[PDB]
């Protein structure tokens, strides 16, 4: 995980998100003793990314067929990286987090999002 | 006619709205629908006072005492949490004489007038509790 | 037993939670309070004696009287006494579901039934 | 050390870690009803300064012996304290700076004298010795007024009798929940400061002052008299 | 020590002492850490009542008065029961804990509580 | 450092000195915290000694000629002695501070005192 094996968008996007879940795993505390909510709109913002983000890292597998029934799903990086650009840039706002459960790739998110 | 009437007691209050009748002793049962003129303030007696909504509501508000301003569009009153409205000051003062300085004469029979006397000596106890 | 320990682990986890505050219980909301005073009548309920095995249907009657809201009327002191009281209420009056439980092992809505109507008529009538 | 004496040691320190973040919890919640408190009680103040400030806009010709001043003489402080520990010493803070302040006032030559609410000023502040009018203590978490009457009493009857002029009180004020300062403040002089409110728009009819034109009105400065105090013992309590 | 060969009484009698001291043990960090004041009000009694159990195991020998001068002591096996089961119940509270030094039976207790 | 090998007089002169240096090191914080302002009587003294003593144990070395004017100095025992006792017996109080810094003897430090 370096810029030079894997290039600058990819080291960018992955620090980005690991940056994003170590200041939530910062706040959880604040919000656990001091309270919820009494602070500011980007802390706030932050939580709920990081939310959609735990999310957005489940997926369904191939060798669990047999048992649950949903196909399996095997998502190219580039979608990997485009969704999470996306997620990271705040265009998925507004779409309910459990969209991004056992979901896959992004565009199936979308689906899921505008069948529910 | 009546929009808001609140008392309020230590930490507490309520709300008033259109009261139709409302009933206080000392006063002739002044209070009711608001008759907004004449502004005053009077003693509000340790007697309780009736309140009547609409339409024949009816409910009991215990006062213990004190203040009561009446001004067109406004009624407000400042109670006390108990009987005290008599300006008692030997009875209210006859625990102090037993807790307030009594305690600390058991306590402390010091009785050394301050002055600020030892303040090196307190200098010295804030930078021995400063170690920690 | 696979049915009913779900309840008896979930209890411990959460008193091995919150036990700290056992001396602060009354500065807490009703929700943690409750769940601590389970914890505790729970972690009493395991006390046993040397030389007294239990059998499947005195421990299914057991952790069916703790999991529901029974056991929360008891002081915490006297869990002990009332449980042995209820076990020996049973094989006297309702030996005949002793046995289809201890021969059997099966867990049905008819036995749910049973076990519960048996609880209820020992807190109803007799005394411990 | 030995190795017994380190493992012994490693889950003692745990078992205090985790009694230690119970406490911490505990003060949290603690802390917040008491916020919850001070939002109910500050209508109550408010209110106590719009009918003062009505009444004086009122009645401006005479004014009773509370809005009096007299030089300078024999002045008298009110001190508020916890009864327990563990406060990282903010009784410490308001002890060193009132003081200080004591100590300015002796140089500029006028004995003093207080009162005590606080158990610590009384357990440590008086092994030193002082001239004292009262200590109440163990008032406990939401005091009422009837465990703190007397002692406001008596230190402002010593001013009634004239043999103090000045009373200050001294208490913690809460700004952030990480963030609380000692503050001095006069009451018993009770100088205006805000006379602007209620002069622009109307209230020129003030009160026909039925029951008593000009008589009754000293009472109403007891309760407040007996309000702001009370105000400020609750604040001190919060940022404990 | 068995409850079918000492008896009942005997049994919890000892159970309850041997669970006083346990507690008490574990109190000495939090003392050593948190004032005396910031403890229970059962911790307080169960710190007391296991310090004067403490001192009550104490009595002189028959043969160790070279070393003191005070005479030996045989207390029987009633005698302690009785005692221990007063101490445990709460009656001894108001008696100092200097008093249960090297003093036999119980009743030599109550009467040296007069001397110190 | 003994009285009986080297005599009560040199024992005493000792062990008064590294009482200052100790009070010094143990008020050094409160110093830190703040000037002598802060400071009470009897110890801004004890400060003022203690670096007057500090910037005492300077001293000009022979092996330093190339780059000192001065050829050195060999101060005796006795001399030694005699200035210790002297400065803390509070005399030399009044001598202004850096007298005593690369001056070695104290009798050369009074004569640096005088010239500046």
């Amino acid at each position: 995980l370096d810029p030079l094996v894997v290039g600058q968008e990819h080291y960018e996007i992955a620090r980005a998100v690991q940056n994003v879940l170590q200041r939530y795993k910062e706040l959880k505390d604040i919000i656990a003793i001091l309270g919820m909510d009494e602070l500011a709109e980007e802390d706030k913002l932050v939580v709920y990314r990081a939310r959609k983000i735990q999310r957005f890292f489940s997926q369904p597998f191939h060798v669990a067929e047999v048992f649950t029934g949903a196909p399996g799903k095997l998502v190219p990086l580039k979608e990997t990286i485009r969704g999470f650009k996306g997620l990271l840039a705040g265009e998925y706002d507004h779409i309910p987090e459990q969209a991004f459960y056992m979901v896959g790739g992004i565009d199936e998110v979308i689906a899921k999002a505008e069948k529910l | 006619a009546t929009m808001q009437c609140d008392v309020v007691s230590v930490k507490e209050s309520i709300y008033s709205g259109a009261v139709t009748m409302l009933i206080a002793k000392g006063a002739g049962g002044e209070l009711g629908i608001l008759p907004g003129h004449a502004p005053l303030v009077t003693l509000l007696q340790p007697g309780p006072i009736r309140v009547l909504l609409e339409n024949g509501t009816e409910e009991i508000v215990y006062v213990s005492g004190g203040v009561l301003e009446v001004q067109p569009h406004v009624v407000t009153v400042l109670a006390d949490t108990a009987i005290r409205a008599d300006n008692l000051d030997e009875a209210a003062i006859l625990e102090a004489r037993k807790n307030a300085e009594q305690l600390l004469a058991n306590q402390k029979s010091d009785l050394d007038s301050a002055a600020a006397l030892a303040a090196l000596a307190e200098t010295a106890a804030q930078l021995e509790t400063i170690r920690k | 037993i696979k049915k009913l320990s779900g309840g008896i682990r979930t209890a411990l986890a959460q008193y091995r939670e919150l036990a700290a505050f056992a001396q602060f219980a009354s500065d807490l909301d009703e929700a943690t309070r409750k769940q601590l005073e389970h914890g505790q009548r729970v972690t009493e309920l395991m006390k046993q004696k040397q030389y007294a095995p239990y059998s499947i249907a005195d421990q299914a009657v057991s952790v069916y009287a703790s999991n529901e809201g029974y056991m929360a009327d008891v002081e915490v002191k006297k869990i002990v006494d009332f449980d042995a009281a209820l076990i020996a209420y049973f094989r006297s009056e309702y030996a005949p579901l002793m046995k289809q439980i201890d021969e059997t092992g099966d867990y049905n809505k008819d036995i749910e039934a049973a076990i519960k109507a048996g609880i209820e008529s020992f807190k109803a009538t007799q005394t411990y | 050390a030995n190795l017994k004496e380190i493992r012994a040691k490693v889950a003692s320190i745990k078992s205090t870690q985790k009694i230690t973040r119970a406490m911490q919890m505990v003060a949290a919640s603690k802390m917040r009803r008491a916020q919850e408190r001070m939002a109910q009680g500050r209508p109550y103040a408010d209110n106590m300064r719009r009918v003062i400030a009505h009444l004086v806009q009122a009645n401006p010709e005479y004014k009773h012996r509370y809005m009096v001043d007299r030089p300078v003489k024999r002045v008298g402080y009110i001190i508020v304290s916890s009864d327990r520990g563990l406060a990282g010493g903010l009784n410490i803070n308001l002890f060193k700076k009132v003081v200080q302040h004591v100590k300015a006032q002796q140089e500029q030559s006028i004995e003093v004298q207080f009162a005590l609410i606080g158990q610590k000023a009384v357990s440590f502040f008086k092994n030193y010795g002082g001239k004292v009018l009262g200590a109440t203590t163990q008032i406990g978490d939401a005091p009422s007024l009837e465990q703190l009457t007397g002692s406001v009493q008596v230190m402002l009857d010593a001013f009634d009798k004239g043999e103090l002029d000045r009373i200050y009180l001294v208490s913690n004020g809460f700004v952030n929940a990480m963030t609380q300062k000692p503050k001095v403040e006069q009451l018993v002089p009770l100088a205006p400061a805000e006379e602007g409110d209620d002069l622009n728009r109307t209230y020129g009819w003030d009160y026909i002052y039925e029951p008593e034109a000009e008589e009754l009105l000293n009472g109403l400065l007891v309760r407040y008299i007996e309000s702001m105090v009370y105000q400020g013992v609750i604040e001190n309590v919060a940022c404990e």
